[PDB]
């Protein structure tokens, strides 16, 4: 696995932008909500049409939506990012709509992008635009600062952190990378920003073997799927479910489930009994 | 600015070109400049040659400065002045002795050995040539292993050999068999050896015809052995001189044993 | 991939223009909204016909619309750009309409284009005009300033940025291009504007290989499609879904889905369990 | 069993983050609860739209939810974690929704993550997001402090604690690890944080045999499954259930159950009689 596949550079982050806007050009599948009409009236005032107070627009092709964009790291003004458009009123469908000018604000309350474009919906009330938002401002980055760069593991593990440190040391030389915890690995990097990009290009393509990790059993209590990871061991026991008795991975337990009618989701309750009896060498996680 | 010849981390590669018990050759291609070759050879003494081989030959003899420059990705570390060499005209740069081992050591620490000099082909301007340490460790381990598995004798040490026979029998002594095994190892690993001269001859104890018969039987046994190593029959030469041409005083027990001997002389095509 | 295919020049941007207008000539598929009638009355006053106050026009062939145009970089007065016309009232169809004179305003509130023309609609409430807007004003550009030009990658990556820098250096010479982050590459350029255009013409056609990028799994939660990118690796595990057990890309998991009835969209929930168990070497992205 | 499979490092803990948010883009399966409307109005005020007091939004595509995330140990800012989204009002379904910006608070009342993204629901009122929460703050750790590290057994046992101590001592040397109770094992570790990570990497992969543990019988009173562990012994007795008599693991008792009609869950009551008569060498646990 390449380092870039299983890790991210510290300080090189994404940012989330959110804004309110109106979607027009709907085939009569718009809203009549008070906030939609209020926003529509304000927008019309912005163009020189001001209705008398208390006038009902009777609009049916306009829907109020919430626009969200994720700003990739090193985003420069003039670039385009995707936006997700979701209806917040009572519009039946956003299919075929057009997002009007909406300003996308950061967590500090400043506008960083402007979103327009045509919605592509499949849920008819959520659509996407491939280049809806144009980046208008930059977010500063700590990437070029300091005397080292840091890799953050996507899956935290002490062994994976140490193996990535060894991979860099073998490639470059001794005392070059060090694991500071189960997630972060610090690599000494050049001070020049151009040399650091060239340096990081060679390092992020290094190959190493991530560790297997702790043995876990993942149970989706609402879907019924049971994922048993590697290194999970079930201690032998006599399991009596329904009217039949079986002796002890899931293959034997699934057969015991199939013996009686019961249900494939009855296996989720057999594991909990095994966990209580100490017959599982691992972690039973319910998601 | 200046011309710096170094392999970027994406370009740096080290290779073990010759890996035999007679030679070791670790090669680092310096892009746009040439090669850096470390060579060790089977010998009784510690030997390493470093050759900076250039595509465009050295224009003039120049004083060269060897420094141990830290790589860019090592801020806060200073450069160590290693030494001052001389690169000669129309010859590859050569560093030998302890300095070549020191270059290997500075590469082991993760540093860049840098040769700086004024290039004749470059309007007599100062240029730098650096050896990258990227992808050096594994090939340095392989190089150290091959150096470990080097013969402890050279062609000069075995080219002339004199072996002795036992008092009774057609077999060589223990030490003579050990030396013959050394010769066989060197021959089997060296393809440049062309000629083998064998001159068996014995003591005066037996009759002249008997001496000649013993000497010729011994010569033929040695010729068959040398054939077993893979040399073609047109290369081996064997002659039995019997009890003639004594090198020691026949009559003394030690002298007769001295004369009961074979001469083996190798000849190479380097 | 050419540089112009995978990158954009910094400072060479598009601008978005928006305006309000009326669409006439509709076969009785117009509006009766108060703002449509108000705008219609103002337009008629602009031609010398002023109805007495409180007069209802009873118009049925006029619809109020929002007009949007994108101004390409280096747009000069006299050029024509496309406009998207979307209905904002309650008109049933804009098919066969004609957009009347509408002024398109920039983000600074100034008029930069005027839009007219004939609508081409397929959604019957959104139409397009191929040369609707005529550019009337220029937007200044920083392209000719400075001693360098900058390329912004469409897909940000450290390796792609460095490879594009090497491509320029190999073509021209040493110390010519430098990657300053994962997105931008700076190339030294001539000071003369004519020479910079000639210089940029040769550079933008250079070929190089963009990097593969980080391994990702993209899941469209509303369509059901799962796109597994290159370099994604799934660690072996025992997955029990429904009543059958399978052992471990998607091909094996799709067969496990097909074993039981379930649904092709049940695979989206199997991946989440694998992500929780650490059996995915990559990023699971939900769009 | 590896040490990392059956133990956890003391001081290396997870943290739970909880927050309130709204889910939009629902196909008319939203709420009308007073708190949903109040939160929606406050959110709209945050964007510049303030409805007059007493105005009913009449929203149908918005649902109020509770967002929960678990913060893994050594979580750094910029990383992404899963979030579970559960409806707390009266929404019929959260399928196809989009979670709006919600702040996730720790047990001390501070915000440590921000959650957005697209919901993936199978129960239609609970959904998951694979990278919903972005970590914004760090929680300090006692991992690098002291002169030792401590392993906490997932299944507490004196013999397992001592065997893990012997495993470390055999690998490293005498007087290196010591069991302080049935759960914890203390291993002397380097003072340098980088060396401690390298040290812990070698130690957590050590193999040893966990002890069998106390003999137990686990009975799920609501599912009917009976899990009899190893080392459980039933003393011989004459059991008369229904009308037939049997003599004495579960196999004989299951046959006695099958003799009469009765039910497979009647075995749970036979064990309680055996427990009262002292015919069980173990613990009868009801879960």
């Amino acid at each position: 696995a390449r380092i870039k596949d299983v890790a991210q550079v510290a300080g090189v982050r994404s940012n989330q932008l959110v804004g309110y806007g109106l979607v027009s050009g709907l085939p009569g599948t718009g809203e009549a909500n008070p906030f939609t009409e209020q926003s529509f009236a304000a927008m019309l005032q912005n163009f020189g049409i001001q209705m008398p107070p208390g006038t009902k627009p009777k609009i049916k092709n306009v829907a109020a939506v919430m626009v969200t964009a994720e700003l990739p790291p090193f985003s420069k003004p003039g670039q385009q990012v995707d936006v997700t458009v979701s209806s917040i009123g009572s519009a039946k469908s956003l299919r075929g709509g057009t997002l009007l000018q909406t300003f996308l604000k950061g967590l500090d309350g400043q506008v960083y992008a402007v979103a327009q474009g045509n919605l592509v919906v499949s849920n008819p009330t959520v659509g996407l635009i491939s280049s809806g938002a144009t980046v208008e401002r930059e977010i500063p980055n700590p990437f070029g600062r300091g005397d080292y760069i840091t890799f953050n593991l996507l899956e935290s593990d002490f062994t994976t952190a140490q193996r990535m440190a060894d991979a860099v040391n073998n490639f470059l030389g001794p005392q070059m990378a060090s694991a500071v915890d189960a997630t972060s690995v610090r690599v000494r990097a050049p001070r020049d920003v151009s040399q650091r990009v060239a340096f990081l290009s060679a390092i992020e393509n290094l190959e190493f073997d991530p560790a297997d990790g702790a043995a876990k059993i993942i149970v989706n209590s609402r879907t019924g799927t049971i994922v048993v990871g590697k290194h999970v061991r079930l201690k032998p026991a006599a399991v009596t479910h329904g009217g039949m008795t079986v002796a002890i991975t899931l293959d034997d337990l699934v057969r015991a489930v199939n013996q009686v009618g019961a249900a494939p989701s009855d296996l989720m309750a057999i594991l909990q009994a095994l966990k209580q009896a100490g017959a599982i060498e691992g972690q039973l996680i319910i998601i | 600015m200046g011309k710096r010849y170094v392999a970027t981390p994406q370009q740096s590669q080290w290779e073990m070109v010759v890996n035999t018990p007679l030679e070791c050759q670790l090669v680092h291609p310096i892009p746009s400049f040439g090669d850096a070759v470390f060579s060790s050879r089977a010998n009784k003494k510690i030997n390493l040659d470093f050759e900076l081989k250039m595509r465009r030959p050295m224009g003039e003899t120049r004083n060269v400065s060897l420094i141990s420059m830290p790589p860019p990705w090592r801020p806060g570390e200073h450069a160590d002045r290693i030494t001052n060499l001389k690169f000669f005209k129309q010859f590859d740069g050569y560093v030998g002795g302890q300095t070549a081992w020191g270059i290997l050591s500075e590469l082991e620490k993760g540093r860049y050995p840098t040769f700086s000099y004024q290039d004749w082909q470059s309007r007599d301007q100062r240029i730098e040539v650096a050896l990258s340490s990227v992808l050096f460790q594994n090939k340095y381990n392989a190089f150290s292993d091959c150096i470990s598995n080097l013969l402890k004798y050279s062609f000069e040490d075995i080219a002339f050999t004199i072996l002795h026979y036992e008092r009774q029998g057609d077999q060589l002594t223990k030490a003579s068999k050990k030396r013959l095994s050394q010769i066989a190892d060197y021959i089997r690993h060296n393809q440049d050896i062309d000629l083998v001269l064998v001159a068996t001859y014995t003591d005066s104890t037996d009759g002249k015809s008997a001496s000649q018969s013993l000497s010729e039987r011994r010569a033929e046994s040695l010729r068959d052995y040398f054939q077993s190593l893979g040399l073609p029959e047109d290369r081996i030469q064997v002659q039995g001189y019997g009890k003639r041409r004594p090198i020691a005083d026949n009559g003394s027990p030690i002298g007769k044993d001295k004369n009961r001997r074979v001469v083996i002389s190798l000849g190479r095509t380097q």
